[PDB]
């Protein structure tokens, strides 16, 4: 999963 | 102070608490961008992705930026302005992140990137609004985007789509001014 950050 | 600034910091903390009790995945199943067209009518998901954080440094880093910049917009341009920036940027940065890398992303830095974009441009084209972004921060912002291109594991489409949204709105608002 990708963090907005 | 700022009612729309604090309500969002409390939402993000409430949801972070739940992710610690139930686990990340359990919250993700319910709050993430729809992963299946059949779920497209679960409207909350288009916004709720923005409340989810994955570490303590993730939430703290984000809430700090949200407080500094969000509080400034609310203070000078009102609660309604910060609501509209938040809703439009969260929806569109979500939409672009989902296309780039699918629906498993979360965090507030899509809204944050739109705030960085709005506060900077608005401060250059309408200085009288009483908000601005310092040069030292427009450099940290730009290093932050490009350090995501070359990798951590950031939502790069969220970052670029947010930035774009906030420039656009600040431009439109610096005509009507």
């Amino acid at each position: 999963v990708r963090m907005a950050a | 102070a700022g009612p729309v600034t604090w309500v969002m910091m409390i939402a993000c903390v409430v949801v972070f608490i739940a992710m610690q009790i139930l686990g990340d995945q359990e919250v993700m199943l319910w709050l993430a961008w729809p992963f299946d067209p059949t779920l497209k009518f679960e409207f909350w998901r288009y916004f709720t992705h923005a409340l989810m954080h994955f570490s303590l440094m993730h939430i703290l880093f984000n809430l700090l930026w949200w407080w500094y910049l969000g509080g400034a917009v609310e203070k000078r341009l009102g609660s309604g302005k910060l609501i509209v920036i938040t809703l439009i940027s969260a929806l569109l940065s979500g939409y672009v992140q989902q296309k780039f890398s699918g629906p498993w992303f979360g965090g507030l830095s899509g809204v944050v990137f739109a705030l960085m974009g709005y506060v900077w441009l608005r401060g250059e084209r309408d200085p009288q609004s009483g908000i601005y972004l310092q040069r030292g921060l427009i450099i940290f912002a730009l290093i932050w985007i490009v350090a995501g291109w070359f990798d951590m594991s950031m939502a790069n489409g969220a970052h670029i789509a947010g930035l774009a949204v906030g420039l656009a709105m600040a431009f439109v608002d610096s005509l009507n001014a």
